[PDB]
């Protein structure tokens, strides 16, 4: 019925389009978008302030 | 806690306490190689390649 | 041991339920055990 939430990961070689697509489906969709990228960080003050 | 599909819609954080919800959000993620993310965190999305 | 998990996935599934009321298509929301995994996904746990 409406929208169910689900977690979803890609994965392959770097630069094979995976953000472009993200993005592509951002404005599929309809939804807003905003990429975060959380690469490395510890500091779960970040996430929670 | 983020990305519980439940725990989300009352999402809350250090700085302002109150429950935000989440709910209708869209997470998605990106790994350069799907098997290094720890596995409690793995398991939950798919991991499309 | 203690009752808050249960009290949290109950309100989650209520408030869907809301939303199902307030804006959604039926006026009384019918929960049925089968129904609930629709409402709060598929289970997780089972393997105990
Ligand atoms: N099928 C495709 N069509 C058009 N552009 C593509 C395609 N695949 C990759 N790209 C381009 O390659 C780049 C890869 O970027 P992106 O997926 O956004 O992040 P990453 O660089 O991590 O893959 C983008 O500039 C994108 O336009």
């Amino acid at each position: 019925g409406s929208t169910q939430g689900k977690i979803l990961c890609f994965y392959g070689p770097p630069g094979v389009g995976k953000t472009s697509i993200a993005r592509s489906i951002a404005r599929a969709l309809n939804r807003e978008y905003f990429r975060f990228s959380v690469g490395g960080m510890t500091d779960v003050a970040e996430i929670k302030g | 806690e983020l990305l519980d599909p439940e725990q989300n819609a009352n999402f809350l954080d250090h700085y302002l306490d109150v429950p935000v919800d989440l709910s209708k959000v869209l997470f998605i993620c990106t790994a350069n190689v799907t098997d290094t993310i720890p596995e409690p965190l793995r398991d939950r999305m798919e991991m499309i390649n | 041991s203690g009752v808050r998990n249960l009290q949290k996935q109950v309100e989650k599934v209520l408030r869907k339920s809301a939303y199902k009321i307030v804006s959604g298509e039926a006026e009384s929301v019918e929960v049925t055990p089968e129904n609930l995994q629709d409402f709060v996904g598929k289970p997780v746990f089972t393997v105990e």
